[PDB]
RNA sequence: AUCGAAUCGCCACCUACAAGACUGGAGCUUGCUCCCUCGAAGGCGCCAAGUAUAUUCAUGAUCACAAGACA
RNA sequence: CGACGUCGCUUUUUGAUCCUUCGAUGUCGGCUCUUCCUAACCUAGCGCCGCAGAAGACGCUAAGGGUUGGAUUGUUCACCCACUGACAGGGAACGUGAGCUGGGUUUAGACCGUCGUGAGACAGGUUGGUUUUACCCUACUUAGCUGGAAAUUGCGAGAAAAAGAUUAUCCGUGCAAAGCGGACGUCGGGUCGCUUGGGCCUGGCGAGCGGUGGGUAGUACAUGGUACGCUCAUCACC
RNA sequence: UUAGGGAUAUGUGGCGUCAAAACUUAUGGGCUCAUUCUCGAUACGUGAAAAGGGUGUUGGUGGAUACAGUUGGACCCAACCGAAUCCACCGGCCCCGAAAAUGGAUGACGCUUAAGCCCAAUUAGUGAUUGCCCAUUAUUCCUUUGGUAAGGGCGGAAACAAAUGGAGAAAGUGUAGCCCUUCCGAUGUAGAUGUGGCCUGGAGGUUAGGACGAAGCUUAUGGCGUGAGCCUAAGAUGGACCGGCCUCUAGUGCAGAUCUUGGUUGGCGUA
RNA sequence: UCGAACCACCUAGUAGCUGGUUCACAUCGAAGUUUCCCUCAGGAUAGCUGGUGCUAGUAGAAGUAUUGUGCGGUAAAGCAA
RNA sequence: GGCCAGAACCAGCCCUACUGCAUUAUCCUGUCGGGGAUCAAAAUCCGGCGGGCAACGAAGUGCAAGAAUCUUGGGUCUUGG
């Protein structure tokens, strides 16, 4: 992952500025696992670079016990003669989502592999993703519009924690620290947000009046 | 949606002959998707009741009876359906609807859902609008209250087709991918 | 139609890393240059080091 | 330094959080009434640093990867 | 527990069939070794009893672990002796013969009984009777070398990193606060263009933080070999 | 149900991803929750399940009671209290009944405001009766080929040199088909037949080539033919024969018969 | 080399059985059934198929209807016939 | 130029936008009475009687032939010029 000295030297020779590819960051909290994965897989095949965060807060319909049992049935499948080379049962929730997307992809083609490698999965929100830009959601894969609220539902992090995932507490503490840092920084800059809001308000009295009338016509003033 | 079953009146008779110089004329009410199905049901009923085949009969008329003005009503639908296990089972149900065709179409949907009865094993004995005080089921009479009011909860409001999006920002309306 | 990994086969024996539990320490002796009587106890008063003859 | 490339929206206002059986706020009458910023916009950017007194654009000749691209 | 009836499951029995194999798929049993199944013998829990206790019956969840030594028989099977918490039933080409063994079954020698005029016959008895080949490919067991994220290429740029003249233009501390604490100077030259006490290279002096080498004293540590004070020379930041 | 192709429509089956289509359609209605063979989505496929049972939920049928039934007080029996109850039976979905041996299968993922089951629609109480996606099928267009094929033309109309409109026009089974127009069929084992269909050695005729290079041999040498094959180009190949056409003729076409002979070859620098 | 040695020849012995059987395109295109056979892994023989045609191209046409006119004893029904 | 590409028109096809006839009575209205439910109404519902066109963007009911010329639809790299 570390760039080669040749690549750093070429970048210095060209004098190019810092570059970031067009990447969509999806917050997977309260998102249905299969519906989000199907949507993500289609977008990956269409050529989008997608990074998903908070994978541990994905949701699966039904009780946690039956979802844990379903994974345990998946875990029991292994090549008897040689468990190495057998199915690799990843426990991390981000790895669970990646496997679900992978099964929805044609993983045995170069095109399918390119789509799969265009996806990055995280538990929680890592610092390199926090400040990159506004996160997105999938409206047709959201719990509050997909599940009937009476039905019990499973949280992916809780399901994974009891089937082998060992970093549930680490992710929870990191998420707690991140929200506290974000809340403090959002408590700050409120004066900046309020000042800009008042600046826009005062602009109406200083700008040409026919321009105001156009704004009122199109519902902006 | 508008009902999928139209109200048909089929008037027919056995073709005149020497034994029956003036055959009796029969009028039939049926709820069918089209007039071809309506004539088929009429000739079936003539065969099983009046012993008259379509090959020896005439169809005087087959016309749709229009629905009345749409008013929230209570319809008493007397219906029957066949099953191998139980033979002919007849029930009298009540529905809330605005038309005879809507109430009958609702009854057919109810029979399919709750008894796995298809259209061709169902016979509609009668259907009529009934007053509020003649309704027996509380699930129907609960809509007769003068102050019926309730909120709209657990609703999945889907945007207009042109404005639907795949990826939208978390707390905005800005479509990232549409 | 395979040989299972659970079947005994010839190969390397020994030179394996092992973690062995509950080895009681019986003595923590000092350097012989600091205290020559390393193997001397209060019951056996012979002046001897830990190194055997 | 080969190297000519495909990509074509920027931000130090989105880039914090949570809830969709309900988070603008009250009242009691508990589904209605009242108050408000009136509950259906993240901000900019799209050719005069701003809505005016303006201003060089050609012959790259009628489409052709924008013949350029650090916003 | 369950007559008279009746509804099923299982393929650890035989049968029925003849689809595959007759230019051949080595045919019994045992030994050895691994794994799987649960209709659970022991072991872990738990109901129920014509469960007082003790010893037991029946049932539930559960196959993680365990399930023997011998006499006779080629035997599978059977039976007996003995130990035991228990000595549960099965599958894996009736697991397993280029793994073995060859007692049996199934050639050619020979004996007996019965059968046949006879040559000969008998899921009747008997005795004797060659068990071949791996150096190939996979699998497994270990043992070496070595590329590679566009999984060999694109130059195709995504950090579980930092947080700002767009990461450039210092370093600590603090909550992405409010603030607070620090920073080697000076005299010249040369070269290029946000004009801001401009960027870069470089020279002469004087400091500081240091590295190395020599001298010199106390001290620590396992006590030959490093560290620390002071003092010289030198190099680096410069 | 099948000549070589294009376009447009369909059939069966589908429209959450894999995977074209509802970028998870509707401004359609109901039902269902199923914990270790993991509910269900299995036409044919019986390609896996029954008798029996359920106070899981959702529907029907027929009766009985009501100031009830259930509590609480008292005195099995009657009185308080202030609602609707109760008994019998029959469906739908779900559940129990339901135990096998490598780890595994609605095809996989997954799906439960279904992406499950039953029914019903095509942008929806608005104003009319084709949502969308996939064929060697249908319609239509171009081309080939063969017909039990259908027709027309074939007595050169006239005129016209080069320097500076053209070419052809055969009375015809079959060819580079005499030319043009038109219609229909076109797959196929065993098998039959046809081919101015291809190819090989030799003979009778005819017409050519070759020391300025014959045969043979070589090919990222192209061209032509649906094809068998033919022809040209190059040889920094070869060194003396040989091509086309009509007819005749035969020891006349190879991928494999544990085929014959010769050579080679992985195993192998191995045992 | 022996439950009939070896050599050459008759001998390319015979085989209803096994294996093989060399270019292209085009028009058509099956049968596993009947009868007889020491017949049952084979044949003859009809049928199916190709080729050649002949005859005055709707003549003696039809795996189909309608009408008229015949034939029947299976499904049902019956045991009070 | 016998190459590549874009626009024009021409003919033929292939998709569309533009709609009339018939029908509607178990219907539409007004009124009287009943019946209903309210704090009181109204409505749903049943009769008698009087009027009728639910009315052409009324009805998702039967059939539609409406010259892409008037009024310059789209496609043809799916055709040939
Ligand atoms: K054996
Ligand atoms: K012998
Ligand atoms: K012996
Ligand atoms: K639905
Ligand atoms: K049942
Ligand atoms: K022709
Ligand atoms: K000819
Ligand atoms: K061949
Ligand atoms: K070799
Ligand atoms: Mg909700
Ligand atoms: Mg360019
Ligand atoms: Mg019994
Ligand atoms: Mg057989
Ligand atoms: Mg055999
Ligand atoms: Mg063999
Ligand atoms: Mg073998
Ligand atoms: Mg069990
Ligand atoms: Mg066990
Ligand atoms: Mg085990
Ligand atoms: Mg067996
Ligand atoms: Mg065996
Ligand atoms: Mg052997
Ligand atoms: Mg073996
Ligand atoms: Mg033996
Ligand atoms: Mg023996
Ligand atoms: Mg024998
Ligand atoms: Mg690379
Ligand atoms: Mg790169
Ligand atoms: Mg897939
Ligand atoms: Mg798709
Ligand atoms: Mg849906
Ligand atoms: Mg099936
Ligand atoms: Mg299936
Ligand atoms: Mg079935
Ligand atoms: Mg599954
Ligand atoms: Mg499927
Ligand atoms: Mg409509
Ligand atoms: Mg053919
Ligand atoms: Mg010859
Ligand atoms: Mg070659
Ligand atoms: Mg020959
Ligand atoms: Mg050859
Ligand atoms: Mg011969
Ligand atoms: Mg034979
Ligand atoms: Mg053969
Ligand atoms: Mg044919
Ligand atoms: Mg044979
Ligand atoms: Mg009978
Ligand atoms: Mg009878
Ligand atoms: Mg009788
Ligand atoms: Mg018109
Ligand atoms: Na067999
Ligand atoms: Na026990
Ligand atoms: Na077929
Ligand atoms: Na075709
Ligand atoms: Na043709």
């Amino acid at each position: 992952a570390f760039p080669s000295r040749k690549d750093a030297f070429r970048a210095q020779r060209k004098g190019a500025k810092k570059h970031r590819p067009e990447i969509i960051v999806i917050d997977l909290k309260d998102h249905v696992l299969g519906r989000a994965a199907a949507v993500v897989a289609k977008q990956l095949l269409l050529g989008k670079k997608i990074t998903v965060v908070r994978c541990e807060q994905l949701n699966i319909a039904g009780t946690e016990i039956r979802n844990k049992i379903k994974y345990l049935q998946y875990l029991r499948k292994r090549k008897l003669t040689n468990p190495t080379k057998g199915p690799f049962h990843h426990r991390a929730p981000s790895d669970v989502f990646v496997r679900t997307v992978r099964s929805m992809l044609p993983r045995y083609t170069k095109r399918g592999m390119k789509a799969l490698n265009s996806l990055v999965a995280y538990e929680g929100i890592p610092p390199n993703v926090v400040r990159t830009g506004g996160r997105v959601v999938i409206p047709r894969a959201q719990r509050h519009v997909c599940y009937r609220s009476e039905r019990p539902y499973t949280v992916l992090g809780n399901m994974c924690k009891h089937v082998g995932w060992k970093y549930s507490d680490v992710v929870a503490n990191l998420e707690k620290a991140r929200v506290e840092k974000a809340s403090r920084h959002h408590e700050k800059q409120a004066k900046l947000r309020d000042a800009w809001k008042s600046a826009r308000k005062e602009a109406l009295a200083k700008m040409p009046k026919h321009n105001v009338e156009v704004l009122k016509k199109f519902g902006y003033a | 949606v508008k009902p999928h079953l139209r109200h048909y009146q089929v008037v027919g008779r056995e073709s005149p002959s020497e034994k029956n110089p003036e055959p009796t004329v029969y009028k039939f009410e049926v709820f069918a998707p089209n007039f071809v199905v309506a004539k088929s049901r009429f000739w079936r009923m003539m065969r099983v009741k009046n012993k008259v085949k379509a090959t020896h009969g005439d169809v005087l008329s087959c016309k749709v009876v229009k629905d009345a003005k749409l008013v929230a009503r209570n319809y008493l639908v007397d219906i029957a359906y066949y099953s191998q296990r139980c033979g002919y089972t007849r029930m009298v149900k009540e529905f809330r609807d605005v038309s005879k065709t809507g109430a009958v179409s609702q009854a057919y949907h109810d029979l399919a859902s709750r008894h796995r009865a298809r259209y061709h094993n169902i016979e509609v004995l009668n259907v009529k609008s009934i007053p509020d005080h003649e309704v027996k089921h509380l699930s129907i009479a609960q809509y007769h209250a003068p102050n019926l009011s309730f909120p709209l909860l657990q609703r999945r409001t889907k945007a207009t087709r042109k404005d639907r999006a795949i990826f939208v920002k978390k707390n905005t309306k800005r479509a990232v991918v549409a | 139609a395979r040989v299972m990994y659970t079947v005994a086969r010839a190969g390397q024996h020994g030179y394996h890393h092992r973690t062995q539990l509950n080895k009681k320490i019986y003595q923590i002796g000092r350097s012989v240059a600091v205290e020559p009587n390393q193997a001397t106890t209060t019951y056996d008063l012979t002046a001897k080091t830990i190194t055997p003859m």
